[PDB]
């Protein structure tokens, strides 16, 4: 009962959509799978850390040949699937599809993106709509990211969110106390957590964005200092250099979408945890197209 | 400066014994004889004993065709139960070599002190391997470590390879120019330090010692 | 093709290994692709002395692609340049790999084991590979483990019977009970198809 399943993973690596009863059938597996899975999902050492996709669907294969095939290659997507990109839908149903085939061997991190509100505006609802003629599998996707882990815990030592660290936030017991199966709010708690970035500042500040937080060095020392962390990974910022260290290398911003909306023009990068966290990063630009 | 003073005539007893046990014809010890009785299904240390012991009095010239022999067979050496003056005359011999035939006798020796788990272990460490990483000689089988006469043999190339080292990466720089000289004192003071942090390690106790 | 062999060693040669190192693994990849060109066009000795290094040098490259590019290159080389030299040239650099801490690198090592293994012979592929490949079948991450799985399963049929019961069985049978779901599927796959 997995062999349809190694069939949708090789259909989706050519980049062919699933049909509507596909999608339906591989959501509910991944609903069944994500339940059993904490707010901040522990992760053994070996992984390949990435950050956004956005998508960029040509570029996650990319991606994949820089890093390797899964399952023989752990990784790590800090959120942001979706919008911003003309394969919003085949990224994210290969994500999906690869969680529910291989569910140790990734580990996929709810974004700021992964909202109905956030779909609806940012043209994965119309990529959705276009593609399959109705709502449905938008409908079936947005109700899989409220599943989706806020945060992980890659061997007790480095910590990977999507966004950044929160006022009311400030021990991981509070984030495993989170209800994450929701909608993302305009504040509190998780908002903040997939919202906030850093800042060369001193303490907390109202974020550019339309909520968050920007919190300085000082905070992410303290973050750090009483929940035993040497590392807070990131992935909601672009990233000219592909990775960027942040807060005397107690923050590392990792953007693993090469260009951004195919203008940017910035470089990518992924971390690479070793069996004994010796980090590395691989950059890479973008693949070539026709 | 030790090679050179090894060199030195102290008392010249040293011609006596040479003009006189020699001249027995026992020179029939040959490279081969001695491989053959290192490669005994038994240690067979007696005969071993006997060729080494005779090769103290052979002088440095006619003593290179051993320098394959004596350093391919030093790993054996490590076994427990060698006597003491099998490794104490294999050092003196191995000064000899050194004062008459270094470069090679070095390649060829940390060649031979390899882990030996991975059998050959890249054995292509050539004279230039060495040159750009003094380190190398460090990586030897964890044995040398409480066998004294190897450890100071160890210690005479790690000495070696640091001074060649330098002289070496001075001379690439300088033909590679077609500032970098900071980054060439800085390197050279890091691989110093290195090794000596390398060696004070190897001073200490390990756990089965501590126990 | 249509300058020969002598005068593009003579002239392009040099840059092509400094092109070999460039920043870009597309580039580096490119380059790749042509050692059984260049192998088929030129004696052993001088890609031994020149380039058999260099190609080593790919396999602990950071990009997969230029690891499995370089693996793939290794099997048309050991296919083109007979077997013992391989023996002499290719495996002691693949069995110093298996040592490696960093597991993408015993991953490369796998992978190697699999294109060889198909034209590496019988006798060389069991007493090289299976000391190498038996060992690493313990290793606490279950990547390995189950690349193992996936690795006895590819090279079976091409090994010798009697080895390849008494070996291969109990530690796939280990394997089927380790607690990793990945682990346990591969190992029943191996059986299945070993039967
Ligand atoms: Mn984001
Ligand atoms: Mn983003």
């Amino acid at each position: 009962f997995t062999k349809e399943l190694d069939q949708w993973i090789e259909q989706l690596n050519e980049c062919k959509q699933l049909s509507e009863s596909q999608v339906k059938s591989l959501c509910e597996k991944a609903k069944e799978i994500l339940t059993k899975e904490s707010n901040v999902q522990e992760v053994r050492c070996p992984v390949t850390v990435c950050g956004d996709v956005h998508g960029q669907f040509h570029d996650l294969m990319e991606l994949f040949r820089i890093g390797g095939k899964s399952p023989d290659t752990n990784y790590l997507f800090m959120g942001d699937y979706v919008n911003r990109g003309y394969y919003s839908v085949e990224t994210v149903t290969l994500l999906v599809a690869l969680k529910v085939r291989y569910r140790e061997r990734i580990t996929i991190l709810r974004g700021n993106h992964e909202s109905r509100q956030i779909t609806q505006v940012y043209g994965f609802y119309d990529e959705c709509l276009r593609k399959y003629g109705n709502a449905n599998v938008w409908k079936y996707f947005t109700d899989l990211f409220d599943y989706l882990p806020l945060t992980a815990l890659v061997d007790g030592q480095i910590f990977c969110l999507h966004g950044g660290l929160s006022p009311s936030i400030d021990t991981l017991d509070h984030i495993r106390a989170l209800d994450r199966l929701q909608e993302v709010p305009h504040e509190g708690p998780m908002c903040d957590l997939l919202w906030s970035d850093p800042d060369d500042r001193g303490g907390w500040g109202i974020s550019p964005r339309g909520a968050g937080y920007t919190f300085g060095q000082d905070i992410s020392e303290t973050f750090n200092h009483a929940n035993g962390l040497t590392l807070v990974s990131r992935a909601h910022q672009l990233v000219m250099e592909g990775y960027n260290w942040c807060h005397d290398r107690n923050v590392v911003t990792i953007f693993s979408a090469p260009n951004y909306c195919y203008r940017c023009g910035n470089q990518a990068a992924i971390m690479e945890l070793d069996d004994t966290l010796k980090y590395s990063f691989l950059q890479f630009d973008p693949a070539p197209r026709r | 400066v030790d090679d050179w003073i090894c060199e030195e005539e102290i008392t010249g007893t040293d011609a006596l014994l040479r003009r006189m046990l020699l001249t027995n014809n026992a020179k029939n010890h040959s490279p081969k004889q001695l491989q053959e009785a290192f490669s005994a299904v038994p240690v067979n240390n007696t005969q071993v004993m006997q060729i080494i012991e005779h090769l103290t009095l052979l002088s440095a010239s006619e003593l290179i065709p051993y320098a394959e022999v004596l350093t391919s067979n030093m790993s054996q050496l490590l076994n427990s139960g060698v006597p003491r003056r099998i490794l104490q005359t294999v050092n003196k011999l191995w000064m000899v070599l050194n004062t008459v035939m270094p470069r090679r006798l070095w390649v060829m020796t940390v060649n031979a002190l390899q882990p030996s788990i991975k059998f050959v272990r890249q054995q292509k460490y050539t004279q230039n391997d060495l040159m750009i990483d003094p380190l190398i000689v460090l990586r030897c089988d964890q044995r040398v470590h409480r066998c004294p006469p190897l450890m100071d043999i160890t210690l005479h190339m790690l000495n070696g390879y640091l001074l060649a080292s330098k002289a070496y990466l001075s001379a690439h720089l300088k033909e590679t120019e077609q500032t970098r000289e900071e980054l060439k004192n800085a390197l050279l003071a890091a691989q110093d330090s290195a090794a000596v942090q390398i060696l004070l390690e190897i001073c200490l106790p390990t756990e089965e010692e501590k126990a | 093709e249509v300058i020969g062999i002598r005068q593009l060693s003579q002239s392009l040669l040099p840059a092509i290994v400094e092109l070999a190192e460039d920043a870009k693994w597309r580039v580096r990849l490119a380059i790749i692709e042509y050692m059984p060109l260049l192998a088929g066009q030129l004696g052993v000795e001088f890609f031994d002395e020149k380039l058999n290094s260099l190609c080593m040098a790919w396999l602990v490259d950071h990009v997969y692609a230029i690891r499995e590019a370089a693996t793939s290159n290794l099997k048309k080389l050991v296919e083109k340049f007979g077997k013992e030299w391989a023996h002499a040239t290719i495996i002691p650099k693949v069995l110093a790999m298996s040592g490696d801490p960093n597991y993408l690198h015993r991953m490369t090592t796998l992978f190697c084991i699999n294109v060889l293994s198909e034209v590496c012979g019988q006798d060389i592929t069991t007493k090289h590979m299976l000391p190498t490949v038996l060992r690493m079948a313990g290793d606490p991450v279950a990547n390995v483990r189950f690349n193992v799985a996936k690795s006895l399963q590819k090279i079976g049929p091409i090994l010798d019977n009697s080895t390849l019961q008494s070996e291969v069985k109990p530690i796939l049978e280990k394997l089927t009970q380790d607690q990793d779901v990945d682990v346990k599927y591969f190992a029943q796959e191996a059986l299945t198809v070993l039967s």
